[PDB]
């Protein structure tokens, strides 16, 4: 299993590019992740 | 109880895998049945965390490269698939989940200074998965109903 190659139709591919190239979304959750400070041993 | 864990490290043959249980049989079975095989084929890189001073894995995540292309012959856009991420049932609530995810994303960001990577993609099997990923910056993707993505920016 585990799919590595995603083949989209040309209309979906273009949406994918648009959403990929848009300004970042969910900046809120994204500042959360950057704020995580692990305490590995 | 205060539980301490070692920094994420590549899975080897010396790590102890049988105790691991995350409550999801496909994720525990993948760790035991496919992780080390993919590791030796250079298909994936699996990183594990262990109870301090043991090789007892209590957490892991897996990384692999992937591509998104269109119906005809960047022709594929390059992504990194964060294909599995799981914390042991016995070690929930200690922040290891967000620690693993922070490590994986930081690994991919520095990675993307070496080769072109446009995003990290995850597959949320369930709604709690989705809630976790969305809490930390992932976004619904148009490539699949369960697939989310975390945009990688330009180098710093
Ligand atoms: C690609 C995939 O594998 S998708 C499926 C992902 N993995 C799984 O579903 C495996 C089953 N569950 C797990 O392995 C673990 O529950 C994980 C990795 C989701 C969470 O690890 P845990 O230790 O449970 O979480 P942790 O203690 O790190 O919680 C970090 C934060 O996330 C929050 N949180 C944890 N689980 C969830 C969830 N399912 N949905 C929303 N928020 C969550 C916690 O409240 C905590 O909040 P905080 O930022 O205020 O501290």
């Amino acid at each position: 299993a585990s799919q590595r190659l995603f083949v989209l139709d040309n209309e979906r591919y273009d949406s994918f590019i648009t959403q990929l190239e848009a300004p970042v979304q969910n900046a809120e959750g994204r500042e959360r992740l950057m704020a995580v400070k692990p305490e590995w041993k | 109880m205060e539980i301490n864990v070692t920094a994420p490290a590549l899975l080897t043959d010396e790590h102890i895998l049988q105790p691991f249980d995350c409550g999801n049989e496909v994720l525990s079975n993948w760790l035991r049945g496919r992780a080390m095989k993919n590791q030796m084929l250079n298909a994936s890189r699996t990183f594990v965390i262990c109870l301090e001073d043991t090789l007892r894995i209590v957490g892991y995540y897996s990384l692999a490269t992937g591509s998104v292309t269109h119906a005809e012959l960047p022709n594929p856009v390059p992504v990194v698939l964060l294909g599995r991420l799981a914390v042991d049932v016995c070690t929930r609530g200690h922040g290891f989940g967000k620690w693993l995810l922070s490590d994986a994303i930081h690994r991919v960001v520095n990675l993307a200074d070496q080769v072109g990577i446009k995003a990290v993609m995850v597959h949320a099997i369930d709604d709690d998965a989705r809630a976790f990923y969305e809490r930390f910056g992932f976004v619904q993707s148009v490539v699949a109903p369960n697939t989310l993505f975390y945009k990688v920016l330009e180098h710093h």
